[PDB]
RNA sequence: GCGCCGGAGCCUCGGUUGGCCUCGGAUAGCCGGUCCCCCGCCGGGGUCCGGUGCGGAGAGCCCUUCGUCCCGGGAAACGGGGCGGCCGGAAAGGGGGCCGCCCUCUCGCCCGUCACGCACCGCACGUUCGUGGGGAACCUGGCGCUAAACCAUUCGUAGACGAC
RNA sequence: UGGUAAGCAGAACUGGCGCUGCGGGAUGAACCGAACGCCGGGUUAAGGCGCCCGAUGCCGACGCUCAUCAGACCCCAGAAAA
RNA sequence: GCGGUGCGCCGCGACCGGCUCCGGGACGGCUGGGAAGGCCCGGCGGGGAAGGUGGCCCGGGGGCCCCGGGUGUUACAGCCCA
């Protein structure tokens, strides 16, 4: 897949078009984390092959929607089981993150498992994403957020907007 | 394939626009580094190379095999008639480098000084510092000449002295003297410049510039031996012989 | 991670008074005022409480390249509190096997001699930095002194006749001889 | 018409690149105290970068070679030269209009200097990275006056700290005669604060 | 009695890397630095101001020395207030960084 | 040395984005650039970038996670919309937006005050400066 | 027949179409204001008050000019124009400031009365820097200059020939 | 397939180059895009958008990285175990 | 006057039509018959913990004025859920 813009939770559920054994196959429900419909129903098949004798064309997908934000405006913990490939073997990761959306964490995931460790959005496999209680969460980098009177100034403002003058009389200031 | 036996190479590349010299009079390239702690004194003469004659001295040196023995040492004479100075120049400390500030000649120029500003001196009408000399006989050109010292211990850093060679006391055929800045190395520019003023129209002789038994740098052009070859310039091995256009050339 | 803040107060004794200008901490008492530059460090400098007890040194989101430039600016300003009231004397000692070393002292503290080191005739000029005081105590056998308020000179000017004696061309295991730091303290105590 | 752009502060490449677009436009420019621009990463490998642009010489005959000017001056010249197509009619008509100076020379130190902020230290690199200044560089690597410069610019750093506080001193009158006046000019005050002057 | 035309630059030709096409100029107005500010000009006449040897009639009264090529600013060019103009004769490459006066008088304000 | 902090109740001023020119409270830190609502200037509560708030000396006093009916309690108590308009930052804000619609009649009628109004404080300073003359000669 | 100072036409190079006369410099800090006070010969210190998304703002400042006139009101008398000096600067030096005064006016600039100027009949390079830059020259005036290089000859410190 | 390998030698399938410009990869028979009458307008591919050099002069997003041998784009032009 | 053809050169406006890159309006469909949120009073009743509000202390910030820690389900704030 290609990890574009911000991902939005697809919940793709499908099923086997019925055999002469099984009139009616269980339906099968995924989590998929897609830039859009189309490619969430391409990865559904990739998934649901690897666990299942479920092929494209020996199936069926019988719902396609986005799971939206049931609070997008609560800032909450998610942490995400990644499964990447490495340039030498394949390593189960436990990674967390800090968003209002979920879709938006696990694409602050792909971001950051391309940043870090330069893997690409066809090696990860996000295999599970769980909103954290705030006392549940083990990394100091989120950690450090969980103070109730949380205060710090921006120190150094490296000021944008550089070429709106291009030539100016003041040296630009950054104790803003 | 590499160098055989190695072989040190032959000349220097430390000079190597081996070309005629652009001046006959070997110009001070560099004066030396002074410290106002010191007199104020000439920091260079300009003699005419005389001739070459014996020494006996007895070495006054611990250790030596030739400890008070007497050696024979080659000397040359130079023969210094004491130069008369006929100017002074001012040099301000520029970022470019090192600029001449302004040029003011004394009132009298000899006609020895005044041949070097002539190429032919017969033929001219000899009008050279005609209407400079003048701004030294009245009261409104003084000032500016004032001014140009007045303008010149508050600028400029380097002060050189426009000294020339007496030629009517030596026994040559030419009579156009040789100019050339000597620096005043010495005190603060103000007592430097309030010193070579009172020095100007005046006898400059050797002994209140060199003292005895002092290591000094002669700056002289080499004597010139004309269009010669590369065994005779830089002195390389002559072929065997047996070569055929050739055998006084580089083979490589 | 950028550490959201991480921060050690220096107590600054009654004793010492000690102001900041911009970051250029001065500390001033009992023996001389102290001054040091913090241009580079680039770290929060603030002085709390009336009669400015302690000073306290921030760091808003540092990495650990950063984090490591806070407790050294700690210790920098910790050791010109104790070299403004306590100064640094490091009194070291001139290890010999044949030849003894004669140190004499020169030009009222600076310069110090050092003769017939390993039986060699060179005599070694070495000056202390500008506030450093050597002296040689007397009823003794082999003993330096230094004084001073600054320990980044009393040490660099005590590295310089470590590294004046060095046995060159020797096995330095056998060749032990030389001025070596052997006491680290200050001139008057707590 | 002409920018006159001072170097303190400024990065190398980073002026340069703004200098050279705005002489191709037709733009006359003058960037002055090039001592005062700094080169980012530490002093020992902008040095080294140096010695390595020394050591290429025309093995033959080095006159005719790269001419290895070490003036910061003459080093922010060539770096904008980089910048040009210094070949072409075009490109050697920009070079003309550019004028490079070490230290401040008149008639350029009596003129507001002006300030290119896309190409600045502060702004550009981190507070925790590493610079090498131009003046050092250059007299490392074999400028000669640098001490001459800095003496003469330190002329005009009491020069025009003096003009300076000669300003401050008429603006303090301006400060009184405004207030003197306040109640005659009261109309004349207004409109400037409807139309948003003085607010 | 003062100016009735804005500042332009004929700052290059509409080219690619390894092929120009003469026939559209990039004009480089003074003033507008994007695509925002871009709005007002599109469509404006703009005027390569130059003057020769030999003398030509004005429209107005005596012949001068002074002659132009008239052109139209036909779109916007890049993402920074350059503009793409299509002049009547085809600019010389002399004026590369040189003054022509993008005009007010298509006017739509 | 700093004054202002990002700190849960702090009245940042929005400079560049959809919402540029409208005031925001800080309601939660997020992230180390990116925060969490201005319910009173039209501000929707939703997440925002550091780089796009200028953050002011205005703390108002509630939680970290209270909804917007508590925002906007908090923000008129402490009568912020007033308290904003009346500081100089706000005032030259609003000084920048009246040069920006001086009409072409409105640029007139200020330069021909502009001329009269400093053709006085030339006159006017350059007697002030016999005052520094008639001490001294 | 040339150098500085003081009419009218012609050649030809084209670019331009109000200028900003300056702190230094900081960036996890700055800017502008002042008694107790140490020096330097009035500044630079500690102090305290204001400005700080820079408004004593380059997001800026100053200057902005259709013209003329009469009649009044603001505004200017410490001004307006043009001579002799008074005095400022060397890094690639400047044309400025201030005064006495022979001196001419209560005009300039902000309102408003009142009037008119080929009103060139919808239309282009207008508007300036510009008594521009160089090039032969023409009238008519003052004050001031009278040189040198190269060749030829000569030298021999030099030299293939030039050069020196 | 032979050979340690080779810009080596020898097959299969297709596509090229040869016979072919063009945009890009700085440069280049073959790579990537795309095949061509002569032109104006428009929009793209592959590639780019500090400057040479058209185009980021976005107030682009989040991380990563200090090199006293920095790194930087298919074919392709500098490296391994440790 | 009415049709046809054209201006010496230099220009210009106009409305229609073709193709274009935009910009601003305004209306509607669908969805977990959007999810959230806003406003109505945190509708009555607990319970839960915390990035613990109030109350009690500990050291320090003052001529007694506030931050750091600790307490614990409510308290002169709020959060989620049954």
């Amino acid at each position: 897949t290609k990890a574009s813009g911000t991902l939005r939770e697809y919940k793709v559920v499908g099923r086997c078009l019925p055999t002469s054994k099984s009139p009616a196959p269980p339906l099968y429900r995924m989590r998929i984390f897609a830039p859009n419909h189309v490619v969430a129903k391409s990865r559904f098949w990739y998934f649901v092959l690897e666990l299942k004798k479920m092929k494209k064309s020996s199936g069926e997908i019988v719902y396609c929607g986005q799971v939206f934000e049931k609070s997008p405006l609560r800032v909450k913990n998610f942490g995400i089981w990644l499964r990447y490939d490495s340039r030498s073997g394949t390593h189960n990761m436990y990674h967390e993150y800090r968003d209002l959306i979920m879709a938006s964490a696990v694409t602050q995931c792909y971001r950051d498992m391309g940043a870090r460790h330069r893997a690409r959005a066809h090696s990860i496999q996000v295999m599970k994403v769980e909103e954290m209680a705030a006392a549940r969460c083990p990394r100091p980098a989120v950690k450090q957020f969980h103070d109730s009177r949380i205060r710090f100034p921006l120190p150094h403002r490296v000021l944008r907007r550089q070429h709106k003058p291009r030539f100016t009389a003041k040296r630009p200031n950054t104790f803003f | 394939s590499h160098r055989k036996f190695s072989a040190p190479r032959h000349g220097s590349l430390g000079f190597l626009p081996r070309k005629r010299s652009s001046r006959h009079r070997g110009k001070v390239k560099s004066f030396p580094k002074d410290d106002p702690s010191k007199p104020v004194h000439l920091t260079a003469f300009l003699g005419y190379k005389a001739g070459m004659t014996h020494i006996v001295r007895e070495v006054d040196r611990p250790g030596s095999k030739v400890n008070k023995k007497e050696v024979v040492e080659a000397v040359t004479i130079v023969e210094t008639p004491p130069m008369v100075v006929v100017g002074i120049v001012g040099y301000v400390e520029t970022p470019r480098g090192l600029r001449t500030f302004k040029t003011v000649f004394a009132e009298h120029i000899s006609d020895e000084c005044k041949r070097r500003f002539y190429k032919n001196w017969h033929k001219s009408k000899k009008k050279a510092f005609t209407k400079y000399c003048k701004k030294w006989q009245d009261d409104a050109g003084k000032r500016q000449l004032d001014k140009d010292f007045s303008s010149m211990k508050k600028y400029c850093q380097v002060i050189r002295v426009l000294a020339h060679t007496q030629m009517r006391l030596l026994p040559l055929r030419q009579k156009k003297a040789h100019l050339m800045e000597i620096q005043v190395n010495g005190g603060t520019v103000a007592e430097k410049l309030d010193w070579a003023r009172e020095r100007l129209e005046q006898q400059v002789p050797v002994s209140q510039v060199f003292g005895q038994d002092e290591m000094i740098d002669v700056i002289g052009v080499t004597k010139g031996k004309g269009y010669k070859g590369v065994t005779s310039r830089w002195h390389t091995k002559k072929l065997p012989r047996k070569t055929h256009r050739g055998l006084r050339k580089v083979a490589c | 991670m950028k550490t959201i803040l991480s921060n050690q107060t220096v107590d600054i004794p009654e004793n010492v008074d000690i102001s900041l200008k911009g970051r250029t901490v001065i500390v001033k008492g009992p023996r001389g005022t102290l001054r040091r530059d913090f241009n580079h460090i680039n770290v929060e400098l603030s002085l709390l409480g009336k009669k400015k007890k302690r000073l306290r040194v921030d760091k808003w989101w540092g990495n650990r390249k950063e984090l490591a430039t806070v407790r050294t600016i700690c210790s920098h300003v910790q050791n010109m509190i104790k070299g403004v009231t306590l100064g640094f004397r490091y009194k070291m000692r001139s290890v010999y096997a044949h030849f003894p070393i004669n140190v004499v002292i020169q030009e009222n503290g600076s310069l110090v001699e050092i003769r017939n080191f390993l039986g060699e005739k060179y005599i070694r000029r070495v000056r202390m930095r500008p506030g450093v005081a050597c002296s040689v105590s007397q009823a003794q056998k082999d003993e330096l002194v230094l004084e001073g308020n600054d320990i980044e000179l009393v040490s660099n000017s005590a590295a310089l006749i470590q590294q004046a004696t060095t046995v060159k061309n020797k096995d330095i295991r056998k060749f032990l001889d030389g001025i070596y730091v052997s006491e680290k303290g200050t001139v008057q105590q707590a | 018409q002409v920018l006159v752009l001072d170097g303190r502060g400024h990065l190398l490449g980073r002026l340069a690149a703004i200098v050279a677009k705005q002489v191709l436009l037709g733009r006359k420019v003058v960037v002055v105290r090039c001592e005062g621009i700094n080169i980012s990463g530490n002093f020992y490998r902008n040095k080294l970068k140096y010695l390595a642009f020394l050591r290429k010489r025309m093995n033959t005959n080095p006159s005719r070679g790269p001419y290895h000017f070490r003036a910061p001056s003459r080093i922010f010249w060539r770096t904008v030269r980089g910048m040009l197509p210094h070949k072409t009619k075009r490109g050697q008509a920009a070079l003309d209009r550019l004028k490079v100076f070490d230290g401040i020379p008149p008639p350029y130190d009596k003129k507001k200097r002006m300030v290119v902020p896309a190409a600045l230290k502060v702004v550009r690199l981190k507070p925790t990275r590493k610079f090498a200044y131009l003046g050092r560089l250059a007299h490392e690597v074999g400028w000669k006056y640098q001490a001459v410069t800095a003496t003469l610019e330190e002329k005009r750093k009491e020069k025009a700290k003096i003009h300076y506080r000669k300003k401050k001193q008429i603006m303090r009158l301006r400060k009184q005669a405004e207030k003197n006046v306040e109640k005659k000019i009261s109309k004349f005050t207004e409109v400037l604060k409807t139309h948003g002057l003085l607010v | 009695s003062g100016r009735l035309w804005c500042k332009a630059i004929f700052a290059g030709y509409k080219r690619g890397l390894r092929n120009q096409r003469e026939h559209t100029a990039l004009l480089k107005i003074e003033g507008v630095y994007a695509r925002d500010e871009t709005e007002f000009y599109l469509g404006k006449r703009c005027a390569y101001v130059y003057k020769a040897k030999n003398n030509t009639v004005t429209p107005g009264g005596k012949p001068n020395k002074t002659r132009v090529i008239w052109g139209k600013v036909t779109r916007a060019h890049g993402n920074s207030g350059m503009v793409r103009a299509k002049f009547r004769s085809n600019l010389p490459a002399k004026a590369i960084g040189h003054r022509i006066r993008v005009m007010l008088y298509p006017s739509r304000i | 040395v700093f004054r202002r902090f990002v700190e849960v109740g702090r009245v940042a001023y929005v400079s560049f984005g959809p919402h540029a020119g409208k005031l925001v409270a800080i309601v939660d830190v997020i992230d180390q650039n990116r925060a969490l609502d201005g319910p009173c200037t039209r501000v929707r509560r939703q997440a925002m970038p550091f780089k796009c708030m200028q953050l002011t000396d205005f703390i108002l006093k509630f939680p970290h996670s209270a909804r917007q009916k508590y925002v906007r309690k908090a923000w008129e108590k402490a009568d912020i919309n007033t308290k904003w308009a009346a500081t100089r930052w706000a005032k030259k804000i609003e000084a920048r937006e009246r040069k920006a619609k001086m009409t072409d009649f409105d640029r007139y009628k200020v330069m021909k005050a502009k001329k009269m109004r400093n053709r006085i404080i030339k006159n006017e300073v350059k007697k002030l400066q016999r005052a520094a003359l008639l001490k001294a000669s």
